[PDB]
RNA sequence: UAGCGGCGAGCGAACGGGGAGCAGCCCAGAGCCUGAAUCAGUGUGUGUGUUAGUGGAAGCGUCUGGAAAGGCGCGCGAUACAGGGUGACAGCCCCGUACACAAAAAUGCACAUGCUGUGAGCUCGAUGAGUAGGGCGGGACACGUGGUAUCCUGUCUGAAUAUGGGGGGACCAUCCUCCAAGGCUAAAUACUCCUGACUGACCGAUAGUGAACCAGUACCGUGAGGGAAAGGCGAAAAGAACCCCGGCGAGGGGAGUGAAAAAGAACCUGAAACCGUGUACGUACAAGCAGUGGGAGCACGCUUAGGCGUGUGACUGCGUACCUUUUGUAUAAUGGGUCAGCGACUUAUAUUCUGUAGCAAGGUUAACCGAAUAGGGGAGCCGAAGGGAAACCGAGUCUUAACU
RNA sequence: GCUUGACUGCGAGCGUGACGGCGCGAGCAGGUGCGAAAGCAGGUCAUAGUGAUCCGGUGGUUCUGAAUGGAAGGGCCAUC
């Protein structure tokens, strides 16, 4: 397993269990899932018929009246009554088994190398925090919407690429499911891939 | 939160290795005089609880 | 995530009152009134697909049994001499030749009665 | 690989059940509880065990036995965790330090389960006839 | 789980383990040397915050249009493409935003340094009595008086006090362990009337607060108390000068404004029930769930000049709504005046089974740490062994003196 | 006439019950009675004469025994 530099023409080796396994669709869709999952607040409610604001007396009589049984102003039924079935705050987290994480990873990054989607660089630096040097570098580079991976992120790299929605920058350490996936092209420094390579392996 | 088990069944039923479960027989408590020794003999021995009672048991024992 | 109803409860009541047009009163324009009339005209057109074979066989076998007697034979016979003759012409057609070729008919009258002879 | 193309296994995804949305779903009206009755009811049912007043099953038979204290600090050990031990001399620190049996284990007996291969020294810890046999056929000892 | 329990319904530990956070002291007293310590209080420095603020990049042409921020073309800023506004959707029009700065005055904090009280340390003592314990009655302990330890005490009593005393779940012995009857003590923990900022697979006017609006109002009630309805012209009021009918009305018709007035204030959209005007066809000898199958005629379209389409429907076969509940309902059993809107199998945690995915004799971590959906954390839990009430034995075990 | 088989441990197999249960049973081990012996005997010609569980009582049995030795209490067997 063989992958190529291209700031500095070289062919690093990686690992076929981490950069040429199979993709797993069902294993990567679970992984997936649950990242969004993960990402939602969960903050709502709304009123039962115990929370409404009003009194509990008897709207009218049982019998005699003509109409049809009450009990409660509150009750679901009514307009201005409670919610049958209220929301409360949920936690919509999932477990990921960690196996089944790192395997999401392998299948996902596996993927990326078939499809030429993972670029793997010696170096990425800007001189300078200017978004404007990273516009011209990622232009020179023909690369538009990217995901850049670095061993340490530099704080001129990560203030260029800000302002820049369609760039993201992160250190290895940083690396989620979804941004794998989201962002066309996929860059790694060979420090990254290295460090990659051991959280995996 | 937590079923809880039903104590008294606690009392009365124990697992099994297929996943049955062992009882004692009734009927050996008192009123012995007038029961065959024969009778007795064959209630003194454990036995396991029956096909249509072990969804009843199962009910009452979640953490068996 | 909150579901109001009203643009779907709107077209499915719409679909009922589009088919109840032509119906009386209420049947034509209430919802409530129009689905049961809705229902019980499809209840009635499954049943008359079935009846209409029946009404239609009825009819032409009427026919043809005039037809026949202007000719000097019952239906009964008529068709006993066909099926004797070894003519398997049905009765659509036949009622169809008995208004609208008399001439035709006599002939299979002919036929008919030389087979029963 | 786009978040618009990732599917999840057949079968994996089964739909739930929706009581009480009419007659074309086969769960319309009464939501498959049948006709009336306390099952029919919200919150119907009764208590488990209960058999509609008949003396229920787990009342009309005896209780027996007691609960053993001394069997909760007993454990038993398969000559498979012999090998896991740091330092081939199985006792109970050892086999406490391996994750083999809890902190509060007292007494420990090694039963013929598995198999032992490498030679080890168990101490303090009952054997088995049959695992005693198989510690020295693979070059082990049993100090009592 | 162990237990408690009309051993029912139910109730339900601890030991021990992993974490968060950690902090120890004083009096029951003199003496010695001294007031040094550490906390407070009250002053002034010293930063750093808070309560106003300041600066803050870069766009033009052309097309559609009432209007351009939209399309097309060519530029430019970005540590600023958070967000909001502007005549439609703006990085560059405006307000901001990133970033960089700012306090006369008051005030929080953290230091440092003055000052008032507090008095460190060291030898030598001392060591909480109507108390512990008990009898009676209750209560609390997971523990319902039970074989019931332990805690509290209404009532009656009542020690030993370090050579002494408490506890180790009836009780005794032994051993271990602790020192009651005096007191103080941060952090980890609980909560939000209120303030700021930010967020939402939360609502969007019958929803969301009862209350988007002058709502705890109107209104109801002697009172406590109960308690609504009710949002949207337009980009801009440019909110209709003037004329005409009318009662110097209401209301309307013009004119004018506007992209639009069928946006005219009873104002965005403008459904349905319900009520009308117009046109086509049917209908005044005809009996019933009002349709359906057949079907003439009439009217109006249409591309073979043909039929075809659309509306209507004379005449005719068949034909007793729907829901519910029932052995069984046209039922003269139930429910519904109609429309519109709302209105009922959910959520959490346990547990079992099925499917599916991962790993596999292993699988998986919880709290927590971590800026970390990562990574760490294997405390635990389930499984790989059972039998027996149990000691215990163990691929066996129990039963029995022993098994055919 | 003689006797204690109205035995103790078990039990192939079967009957009958939703279940709890109830019933029939040759044969095996131990020990026994009657018979010269083959044998027969685990009550009575058979089918009614009965009451789950809990709670507790009595005897037996160191199975358990909350620091340890005991004990209490619990279990197990017999029985009320
Ligand atoms: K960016
Ligand atoms: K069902
Ligand atoms: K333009
Ligand atoms: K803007
Ligand atoms: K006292
Ligand atoms: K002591
Ligand atoms: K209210
Ligand atoms: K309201
Ligand atoms: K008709
Ligand atoms: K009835
Ligand atoms: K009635
Ligand atoms: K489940
Ligand atoms: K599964
Ligand atoms: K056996
Ligand atoms: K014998
Ligand atoms: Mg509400
Ligand atoms: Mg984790
Ligand atoms: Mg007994
Ligand atoms: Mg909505
Ligand atoms: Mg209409
Ligand atoms: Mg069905
Ligand atoms: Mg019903
Ligand atoms: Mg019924
Ligand atoms: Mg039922
Ligand atoms: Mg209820
Ligand atoms: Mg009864
Ligand atoms: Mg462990
Ligand atoms: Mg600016
Ligand atoms: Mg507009
Ligand atoms: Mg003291
Ligand atoms: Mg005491
Ligand atoms: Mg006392
Ligand atoms: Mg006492
Ligand atoms: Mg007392
Ligand atoms: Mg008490
Ligand atoms: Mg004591
Ligand atoms: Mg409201
Ligand atoms: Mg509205
Ligand atoms: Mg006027
Ligand atoms: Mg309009
Ligand atoms: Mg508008
Ligand atoms: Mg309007
Ligand atoms: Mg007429
Ligand atoms: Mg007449
Ligand atoms: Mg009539
Ligand atoms: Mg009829
Ligand atoms: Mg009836
Ligand atoms: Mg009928
Ligand atoms: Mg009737
Ligand atoms: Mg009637
Ligand atoms: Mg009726
Ligand atoms: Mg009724
Ligand atoms: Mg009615
Ligand atoms: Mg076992
Ligand atoms: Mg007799
Ligand atoms: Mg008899
Ligand atoms: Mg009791
Ligand atoms: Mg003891
Ligand atoms: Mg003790």
């Amino acid at each position: 397993m063989e992958l190529v530099l291209k700031d500095a023409q070289s062919a690093l080796t990686v690992s076929e269990t981490t950069f040429g396994r199979d993709f797993n669709e069902a294993l990567v869709h679970q992984v997936v899932v649950a990242y969004a999952a993960g990402a939602r607040q969960g903050t709502r409610a709304q009123k039962t018929r115990a929370e409404v604001t009003g009194s509990g007396k008897k709207p009218w009589r049982q019998k005699g009246t003509g109409r049809a049984r009450s009990g409660s102003i509150k009750s679901p039924i009514w307009r201005s009554g409670g919610v049958t079935f209220a929301a409360r705050p949920q936690d919509h987290s999932q477990k990921v088994n960690k196996k089944m994480y790192r395997g999401a990873l392998k299948s996902i990054l596996s993927e990326l190398v078939r499809q030429d989607r993972l670029i793997v660089v010696e170096k990425f630096s800007v001189e300078a925090p200017k978004t404007k040097l990273l516009a011209q570098k990622l232009k020179d580079m023909a690369l538009e919407d990217v995901l850049i991976i670095t061993g340490e992120l530099d704080e001129n790299l990560f203030l260029a690429a800000r302002n820049l929605h369609k760039v993201d920058v992160r250190d290895a350490t940083g690396i989620d499911p979804v941004s794998l996936i989201a962002f066309d092209k996929v860059v790694m420094t060979a420090d990254a891939v290295k460090q990659v390579e051991e959280m995996l392996a | 939160p937590k079923i809880k088990t039903v104590r008294g069944a606690a009392k009365r039923f124990k697992k099994t290795g297929k996943g049955g479960f062992k009882h004692k027989h009734a009927n050996l408590r008192h009123i012995l005089t007038k029961k065959a020794t024969k009778r007795k003999r064959h209630l003194r021995p454990k036995a396991m609880v029956s096909k249509g009672d072990l969804g009843l048991v199962i009910a009452c024992l979640p953490y068996a | 995530a909150r579901v109001k109803r009203g643009v779907i409860a709107r077209a499915r009541h719409k679909k009922i009152l589009k088919q109840a047009k032509g119906y009386y009163g209420a049947r034509s324009r209430v919802y409530r009134v129009a689905f049961q009339a809705v229902i019980k005209a499809g209840q009635y057109a499954y049943r008359d697909r079935r009846q209409r074979k029946r009404q239609f066989r009825q009819l032409w076998i009427a026919r043809i049994n005039a037809a026949a007697r202007q000719n000097g034979i019952s239906y009964s016979k008529f068709i006993n001499g066909l099926k004797k003759a070894s003519v398997e012409i049905d009765r659509k057609i036949l009622a169809d030749i008995a208004v609208f070729d008399k001439v035709a008919f006599t002939a299979l009258v002919e036929k008919a009665k030389a087979a029963l002879a | 690989m786009r978040l618009n193309t990732l599917s999840p296994a057949e079968g994996s995804k089964k739909a739930g059940k929706r009581l009480g949305r009419g007659i074309g779903s086969g769960l319309g009206k009464t939501g498959g509880r049948g006709h009336k009755g306390q099952k029919s009811r919200s919150g119907g049912g009764v208590r488990r065990g209960f058999e509609g007043g008949q003396m229920p099953l787990y009342r009309r038979l005896p209780k027996f036995g007691f609960t053993s204290r001394k069997a909760a600090i007993t454990a038993e050990i398969r000559l498979s965790d012999l090998a896991k031990v740091e330092g081939g001399v199985v006792d109970l620190n050892t086999l406490k330090a391996a994750n083999i049996i809890g902190i509060q284990i007292e007494f420990a007996k090694v039963i013929l389960a598995g198999e032992v291969t490498t030679p080890v020294t168990v101490r303090g810890l009952r054997v088995t006839k049959g695992a005693r046999a198989a510690i020295e056929a693979a070059g082990g000892k049993i100090e009592e």
